[PDB]
C-alpha cells in the first residue's frame, strides 16, 4: 500500500521531473531495450533504430500515463482502468517485464535527480511503480 | 543446472511412458488457459474463448505436438541443451518474437501435466529432475536472444 | 481477482482434498525443497529430509491457513491479517519463493486429484494461490 | 553472461572511478531501506530503525564495503565468474543461508546507486554492460547452492 508519505515523495519527485517526463520515458525504454533485450520482443513492429521517433513517441505515452497516475495516486485503479483493459486484452505483455521497465525508470530518475533521489524517495518510487504495474496486470486473468 | 545419473535415468524412464503428441497438446492448451495472455501469439488458431475451446482446438493440439516433439528430441542431449536449442532460440527471437518467459511458464505447466498424468509415480525426486530439465530447456531457448 | 467460477472451483477442489490437507501441505514443501534448493535457506533449523516431523508439522500449518483462506475467500486480507503480519515483520521470505511453493502445491494437487484437476480448476487454483501469496507479502514495505 | 570486449572496457573504465567504500555502504544501505525484509540477515548490526539509521550504520557501511570489495575482485574474472565466486557461493548457501534472490536485489540497487552518482555518464550502454555484470555475479554466487 502506498503510504501518505509515499504519495508525497512521489508527487514531489515527479513534480521535479516536470516536462522532462516524456524524455525520461523514452530514455527508460532505451535503457530497457539495451539492458534487457527480451523486452524488444514486444516491439517487432517498431523502428528501434537509435533515437527512434517511434520509441520517443511511446516514451511520451508511458510518461503521460505515469503523470496521470501520480495526479490520481489515491485512486489509481480507476484512473488507469482503460489502460489496464488494453494491457489485459490486447497488449498482454508478460508480467515480468513490468519490473524491468520499472527498474529502468528508477535508473533514469536516479541519473537525473541527484538531490531528490534520496533512499526514502527511491523506496517510495519503487513502491509506486510496482503499484502501477499491479494495476496494469490486474485484469490479466 | 545438471542432473545426477540417477536423475537422468529417472527422466528417461518416465519419458518412455509419455505420449508426446498427447501431452504436448495438453501442455500447450493448459498454458493458454492458465496464463491466457499467452494467447497473444496464436490469433490465427481460431476459437480460444473457453477452456474447452482452447483444449480441443485442433491448431492448439497440432502445435503442441510440434513443440513437445522438439522438447522430446532435446532430452537426448541434456549435456548440451544450449547447443541443441540454439537454432530454435534464434527463430523464436528473430522471427516469432516470443518473450522467453513463455518457455518458463510452459515448463511449469508441463510439470503439472506430468503430475496429473502419472499421479504418485511423479514423486518429489522425479519432479526435481524434471524441474532441472524444464529450467534447462527454457534457459537454452532464451540463450540466443539479443 | 477471483471470479465466481474460481471460488466454486477452489472450494470444490480443496474440499476434495479434505482430511489430506496437512499431508499435501507437507508433500508440497518437500517437493519445493527438492526442486528449488534455495528455499531451504529459510529452514536452517529444520530437518528437511523425507519423513521429517518438522516438515509434517509445518505442512499442517500451511494447509490450515489455506483452509481458512478458502472459508474467507472474499475477505482474505483480513482473515490472514495476523499471518501477513508475521511474514512481513519476522519470516521475511523473499516474494519469489511464494511462486515456488504455489507451483509445488499445484503439482501435489495434480498428483492426488486426477478427476478434479481440470484445466479450468488448475487456472482457478493458480489464481487463488497467487492471491494468498499477494496477501502474505502485502505488508512487506 | 558473456561480455563483449567493448563492454569489458566500459565496465573497467567506469569502475576505476568508483569509491568502493561509499558505493558499497550506499548499496547495502539502500537494499535495507528499499527492500526492508532484507534486514532479516543483519539483526546483529544494531540500529536499523529508520533510513538515516540504516544508511549511517557503521556495520552496514563496513559490510557494504566488504561485499563490494569482493564484487570488485570478481571483475578480474569476467570470463569465469562462477569459478571465482564458488567459495563464497557455498558460504552464503551453507553457512549464511542467504536466499540468492538477495544478490539480484543488491545488483539492481547497485545499478541505481551508480546512476545516481555518475548521472548522465551512466549511459544506457554503460548500464547494459553493468546489468550483465550484476546478473553474472548474482548467478555465480547462486551457482553452488544445494
Ligand atoms: C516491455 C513491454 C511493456 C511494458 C513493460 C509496458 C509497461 C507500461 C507502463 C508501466 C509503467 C505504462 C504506464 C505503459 C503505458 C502504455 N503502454 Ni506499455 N508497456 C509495454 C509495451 C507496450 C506496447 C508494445 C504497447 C503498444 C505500442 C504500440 O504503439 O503498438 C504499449 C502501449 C502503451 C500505451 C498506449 C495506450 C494507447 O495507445 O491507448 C500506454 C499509455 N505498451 N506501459
Ligand atoms: C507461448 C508461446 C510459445 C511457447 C511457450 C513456445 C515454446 C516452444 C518450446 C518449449 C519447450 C519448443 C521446444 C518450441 C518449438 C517450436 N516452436 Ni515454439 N513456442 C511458442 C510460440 C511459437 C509460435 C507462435 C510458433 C509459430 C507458430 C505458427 O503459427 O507457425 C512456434 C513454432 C515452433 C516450432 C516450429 C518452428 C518453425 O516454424 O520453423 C518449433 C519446433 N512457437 N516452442
Ligand atoms: C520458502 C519459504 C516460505 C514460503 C514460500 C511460505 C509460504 C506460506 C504460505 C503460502 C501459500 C502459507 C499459507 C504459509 C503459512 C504459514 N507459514 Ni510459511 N512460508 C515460508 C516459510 C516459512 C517459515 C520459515 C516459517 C517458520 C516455520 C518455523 O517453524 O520456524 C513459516 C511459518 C508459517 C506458518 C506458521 C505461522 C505461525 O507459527 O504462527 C503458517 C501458517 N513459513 N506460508
Ligand atoms: C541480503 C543479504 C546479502 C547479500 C545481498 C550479499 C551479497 C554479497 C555479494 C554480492 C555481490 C558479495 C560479493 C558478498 C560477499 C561477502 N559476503 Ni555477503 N551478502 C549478504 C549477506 C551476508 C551476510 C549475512 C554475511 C555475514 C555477516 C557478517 O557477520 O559479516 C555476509 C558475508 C560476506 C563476506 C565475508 C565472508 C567472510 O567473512 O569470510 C563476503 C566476502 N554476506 N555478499
Amino acid at each position: 500500500v502506498l503510504s501518505p508519505a509515499d504519495k508525497t515523495n512521489v508527487k514531489a519527485a515527479w513534480g521535479k521531473v516536470g516536462a522532462h517526463a516524456g524524455e525520461y520515458g523514452a530514455e527508460a525504454l532505451e535503457r530497457m531495450f539495451l539492458s534487457f533485450p527480451t523486452t524488444k520482443t514486444y516491439f517487432p513492429h517498431f523502428d528501434l533504430s537509435h533515437g527512434s521517433a517511434q520509441v520517443k513517441g511511446h516514451g511520451k505515452k508511458v510518461a503521460d500515463a505515469l503523470t496521470n497516475a501520480v495526479a490520481h495516486v489515491d485512486d489509481m485503479p480507476n484512473a488507469l482502468s482503460a489502460l489496464s483493459d488494453l494491457h489485459a486484452h490486447k497488449l498482454r505483455v508478460d508480467p515480468v517485464n513490468f519490473k524491468l521497465l520499472s527498474h529502468c525508470l528508477l535508473v533514469t530518475l536516479a541519473a537525473h535527480l541527484p538531490a531528490e533521489f534520496t533512499p526514502a524517495v527511491h523506496a517510495s518510487l519503487d513502491k509506486f511503480l510496482a503499484s502501477v504495474s499491479t494495476v496494469l496486470t490486474s485484469k490479466y486473468r | 543446472v545438471h542432473l545426477t545419473p540417477e536423475e537422468k535415468s529417472a527422466v528417461t524412464a518416465l519419458w518412455g511412458k509419455v505420449n508426446v503428441d498427447e501431452v504436448g497438446g495438453e501442455a500447450l492448451g493448459r498454458l493458454l488457459v492458465v496464463y491466457p495472455w499467452t494467447q497473444r501469439f496464436f490469433e490465427s488458431f481460431g476459437d480460444l474463448s473457453t477452456p474447452d475451446a482452447v483444449m480441443g482446438n485442433p491448431k492448439v493440439k497440432a502445435h503442441g505436438k510440434k513443440v513437445l516433439g522438439a522438447f522430446s528430441d532435446g532430452l537426448a542431449h541434456l549435456d548440451n541443451l544450449k547447443g541443441t536449442f540454439a537454432t530454435l532460440s534464434e527463430l523464436h527471437c528473430d522471427k516469432l518474437h516470443v518473450d522467453p518467459e513463455n518457455f518458463r511458464l510452459l515448463g511449469n505447466v508441463l510439470v503439472c501435466v506430468l503430475a496429473h498424468h502419472f499421479g504418485k509415480e511423479f514423486t518429489p525426486p522425479v519432479q526435481a529432475a524434471y524441474q532441472k530439465v524444464v529450467a534447462g530447456v527454457a534457459n537454452a531457448l532464451a540463450h540466443k536472444y539479443h
